[PDB]
Parts: C-alpha cells; sequence; structure tokens
C-alpha cells in the first residue's frame, strides 16, 4: 500500500573540488602517468545539495543525463536504494536497487511505483505491484560519519557502478571534504534499459544529506603510484595551466 | 517530422456536459503525449503527461487515454472554469510539435 | 519559487536581428535542457528550438539556419539569437522547461511569461 507522505524548497550548492575520479578500466598500471578520455565529474563543479532532516525530506525525481555522481554523508543509514527508469510506472521496465541488513537485491521489472516511495522497517512501500521481470541479481550489501560515494553510468546496456567508502571527520559547515580518493568498480549489470530519470529511496522508522552531480566527456591525466593506486589527476579542460601540464605529461 | 491534428477545431458545451477532444498523430508515438490547457493571456498549463498520467493538483474531472496514433482527452463534467483552448504535444522525437488547438 | 523571465523584445526591421534572453532561478538550471516556443497572435503554439543541459547538442525547428540557441550555466541564462528576421516571425517568445521522459528527462513543467517581438 502506497502512502502519500510536504513543501518544495530551492536547492543548495556545494563545491565539488577534486573528487569523482574512478578507475577507467580493469588494468594494472604502476609508476606511470596515464592519459584517458571518459565521463568524469568536471573539477571544481557546482553540485546540488539535498537535505533529509527529522521536518523535511528531499526526494525529488532528478534527470540522469549522461551519468550521475552521487554522494551521501550520514550515520543512521537512511539512504538505502535508488530507482532508475523513464516514466517510472507500469508502462516500462525500471531498475530497482535496494540494500538491507544482510544483502542487496537488484531487479528489473515493470514496477508501478508509488507517488512517494519509501522503505519502512517496522517492508517495501516502494511500489504497489510489479509484472514480468527481465533481470535479477543478489549479492553483498553496497552500503565520525560515513562518506559513501557512487558513480552511475549506463553505456551500451551496461549499468556500471563504482563506489568508495571512507570515514570522515565532522566539520561544522557540513560540506564536501578536500583530498583525493579514487573509486573502485563495484558491479557491472547487463540490463539493457533506457535510464533518463532517477529517485533516491529513504528508509523511515535521523539526519542525512546527499549530493548530485553530472558527468562530462573530458580528458584526464591520472598518476599511478608504486602500488598502482591513483593518487592525483589533472583535468585537461579546466584551465590553461592544466592544459600545459597535460601536454607535457607533468604534474 | 510528425504531424499533429485535433478534432473538432471548436465545440460548444454547457456546464455539466461531457466534453471529448480527439488528437491524432501521423506517426506512432506510443504513449509520449502531453495535454496542455491555455487560457487567454496566459502560458499553457500541463494537465496530462505520458498519455494518461495526471499532474499533481489537477482536478479528478480531467482524464485521458490512448496509444499509438489515436489519443483522447475527456472532461467528465464541464465546469465554468474549463473554458480554454486545449493543445496536444508529442515528445517522441525531435523536433517536438503541437496540435492546432481545440476551442472549448 | 521557480521563475523564468524573458527580456530583449521590441520592434525590428525585416532582415534585421534581435537577441533574446531568459533568466532562470529557483531550480537547478544547469542540469536541465531548455526549449523555446513561440505563439503568434491568432495562432497556436509553435516549437522553435532545444538545447541540452551541457550546452552541447542543439536542435531547431522553419527557423533552422537563421536562429541560434545557446546557454551560459554560470549565469543561469538561456539565449536565442535571431538573424534575418521576417514578418512571419512576429510572435510572443517563451522560454520553457517541457516535461519530457525521453530526452531531457525533466519531471517538472515550467513556463515564462513571454516577450513580444515585432518585425516591421
Ligand atoms: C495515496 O494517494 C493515492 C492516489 O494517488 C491513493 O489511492 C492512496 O489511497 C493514498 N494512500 C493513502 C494511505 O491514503
Ligand atoms: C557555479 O560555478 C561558478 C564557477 O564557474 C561559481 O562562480 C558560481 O557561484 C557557482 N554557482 C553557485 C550557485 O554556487
Ligand atoms: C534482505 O533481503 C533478502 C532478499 O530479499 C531477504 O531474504 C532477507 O530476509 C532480507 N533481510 C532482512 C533483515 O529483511
Ligand atoms: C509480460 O510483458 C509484456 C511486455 O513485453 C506485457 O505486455 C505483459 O502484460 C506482461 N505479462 C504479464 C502477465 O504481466
Ligand atoms: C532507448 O533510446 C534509443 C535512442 O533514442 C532508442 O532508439 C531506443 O528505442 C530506446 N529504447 C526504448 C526501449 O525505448
Ligand atoms: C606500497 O605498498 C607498501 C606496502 O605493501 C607500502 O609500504 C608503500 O609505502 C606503498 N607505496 C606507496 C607509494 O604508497
Amino acid at each position: 500500500q502506497c502512502v502519500n507522505l510536504r513543501t518544495q524548497l530551492p536547492p543548495a550548492y556545494t563545491n565539488s573540488f577534486t573528487r569523482g575520479v574512478y578507475y577507467p578500466d580493469k588494468v594494472f598500471r604502476s609508476s606511470v602517468l596515464h592519459s584517458t578520455q571518459d565521463l568524469f565529474l568536471p573539477f571544481f563543479s557546482n553540485v546540488t545539495w539535498f537535505h533529509v532532516i527529522s521536518k523535511r525530506f528531499d526526494n525529488p525525481v532528478l534527470p540522469f543525463n549522461d551519468g550521475v555522481y552521487f554522494a551521501s554523508i550520514e550515520k543512521s543509514n537512511i539512504i538505502r536504494g535508488w530507482i532508475f527508469g523513464t516514466t517510472l510506472d507500469s508502462k516500462t521496465q525500471s531498475l530497482l536497487i535496494v540494500n538491507n541488513a544482510t544483502n542487496v537485491v537488484i531487479k528489473v521489472c515493470e514496477f508501478q511505483f508509488c507517488n512517494d516511495p519509501f522503505l519502512d522497517h517496522k517492508e517495501f512501500r516502494v511500489y504497489s505491484s510489479a509484472n514480468n521481470c527481465t533481470f535479477e541479481y543478489v549479492s553483498q550489501p553496497f552500503l565520525f560519519k560515513n562518506l559513501r560515494e557512487f558513480v552511475f553510468k549506463n553505456i551500451d546496456g551496461y549499468f556500471k557502478i563504482y563506489s568508495k567508502h571512507t570515514p570522515i571527520i565532522v566539520r561544522e559547515p557540513e560540506d564536501l571534504p578536500q583530498g583525493f580518493s579514487a573509486l573502485e568498480p563495484l558491479v557491472d549489470l547487463p540490463i539493457g534499459i533506457n535510464i533518463t530519470r532517477f529517485q533516491t529511496l529513504l528508509a523511515l522508522h535521523g539526519a542525512a544529506a546527499y549530493y548530485v552531480g553530472y558527468l562530462q566527456p573530458r580528458t584526464f591525466l591520472l598518476k599511478y603510484n608504486e602500488n598502482g593506486t591513483i593518487t592525483d589527476a589533472v583535468d585537461c579542460a579546466l584551465d590553461p595551466l592544466s592544459e600545459t601540464k597535460c601536454t607535457l605529461k607533468s604534474f | 517530422v510528425i504531424w499533429m491534428t485535433q478534432s473538432p477545431s471548436s465545440l460548444s458545451a454547457s456546464v455539466g456536459d461531457r466534453v471529448t477532444i480527439t488528437c491524432q498523430a501521423s506517426q506512432d508515438i506510443r504513449f509520449y503525449l502531453n495535454w496542455y490547457q491555455q487560457k487567454p493571456g496566459k502560458a499553457p498549463k500541463l494537465l496530462i503527461s505520458d498519455a494518461s498520467n495526471m499532474e499533481t493538483g489537477v482536478p479528478s474531472r480531467f482524464s485521458g487515454s490512448g496509444s499509438g496514433t489515436d489519443f483522447t482527452f475527456t472532461i467528465s463534467s464541464l465546469q465554468p472554469e474549463d473554458i480554454a483552448t486545449y493543445y496536444c504535444q508529442q515528445y517522441d522525437n525531435l523536433p517536438f510539435t503541437f496540435g492546432p488547438g481545440t476551442k472549448v | 519559487e521557480v521563475q523564468l523571465v524573458e527580456s530583449g523584445g521590441g520592434v525590428v526591421q525585416p532582415g534585421g536581428s534581435l537577441r533574446l534572453s531568459c533568466a532562470a532561478s529557483g531550480f537547478t538550471f544547469n542540469s536541465y535542457g531548455m526549449h523555446w516556443v513561440r505563439q503568434a497572435p491568432g495562432k497556436g503554439l509553435e516549437w522553435v528550438a532545444f538545447i541540452r543541459y551541457d550546452g552541447g547538442n542543439k536542435y531547431y525547428a522553419s527557423v533552422k539556419g537563421r536562429f541560434t540557441i545557446s546557454r551560459d550555466n554560470s549565469k543561469n541564462t538561456l539565449y536565442l539569437q535571431m538573424k534575418s528576421l521576417r514578418a512571419e516571425d512576429t510572435a510572443v517568445y517563451y522560454c520553457a522547461n517541457l516535461k519530457d521522459s525521453r530526452y531531457s528527462g525533466s519531471y517538472y513543467d515550467y513556463w515564462g511569461q513571454g516577450t513580444l517581438v515585432t518585425v516591421s
């Protein structure tokens, strides 16, 4: 049974700085500077900041565009899943990714989603019904405060998820932390559907916040250290100084 | 380019009457049709999306249905506040197009 | 509140040019695509142009080759540059964010007030 849970507030913005870099492929490299072209969140971009405070719970339907950078900071594990699709109703196949205490369930079905879907661990009040599914996958859960970052890409039918989890110190401004951390590949799902919109699923029973950015086709120079770990990167289309650094292959 | 047409171009109805407007597309656009209502001097307001989905805040007296090339917009009981020009618009492919508009 | 404000209208001569602009606020302008729609007196709605969120791909209607669409995401401003204007281009020009499940992905439908452009 769908339950209609509000006012609409204007968005906040935060400074992305140097974040959103992920390993472009599954190839070991070390002690080398590698130039690659792929979809990355632009350096020093403007990222949309949403709030979950409890009396406001931001969970709007957002565009997916060409890929989404998603991040959240919390302790109570309020953000537990995502919905990806087009019309997000019984007319088309949609992707539902939901985490719980023991596992993660990923399935693609013609879901009739609720006007304001959520989880309620007294159970799913995400959809009222579902028809014939095309994809099923079950594995281990994907999910000082916990900083969780994800990259969602949809290329040639493959829904690629990258992720990173680090502990962060609490700062009063409650902004994005500075520093460099690369995202490792998590899962690659052979689904084959058209994602144009997505929505964040919140679990009810605290405070949390999340950020949304969009990826662009850009050229990056990635620095691999002795242990094949990416420790730095240059956005070759940010400014004239970065352009020179990329040309000369030097940080 | 997809051609859009509507019929009748104008209709006369009283308060309490049932009003139906037909939209037809020259090409199959599945369920990607928007319905707009425009009052004189104002920008168009969206009432129905994806053929049959009602927008939030739209009165229950409004409805619509259809798929492919033939779509219908219905007012179950015309109100004095429902005197406007109604347009259908397709967004299956670019360029997007609007129909001629029906005068109620 | 979400508000789209057109400006730059007025009266021009045939063969001349005019640059219109739309100021956006109250929403994440830089993540959405935008459309231009015009309506001449006595006529219905006519679609003119569309630009993607990244200011990359551009699409045009009757106007292709004469009108250029562009945007600046640092100013939240949408622009339309009209060259070689004709008498038939007299209309009220609106900027809009049209609900679209296939291309822009917008879940919300927004319109401005419109600005009048007269060619004579
Ligand atoms: C939520 O709204 C829907 C209409 O969209 C209605 O059918 C449903 O009963 C409402 N849920 C509750 C708990 O009232
Ligand atoms: C968007 O980014 C620009 C830098 O290009 C910055 O000047 C502007 O203030 C940012 N917008 C917001 C709302 O912070
Ligand atoms: C988590 O989901 C799995 C698969 O649906 C289910 O078997 C398991 O009981 C769920 N765990 C909890 C605590 O509900
Ligand atoms: C099976 O999927 C098709 C769409 O390909 C749908 O039309 C049909 O109703 C579904 N069958 C059932 C029992 O839902
Ligand atoms: C996905 O988008 C492509 C490009 O517009 C289109 O050709 C394809 O038919 C779409 N898939 C579905 C199921 O609509
Ligand atoms: C590489 O890993 C080893 C531990 O196996 C560590 O001692 C060394 O400092 C690392 N090198 C770099 C550049 O991080």
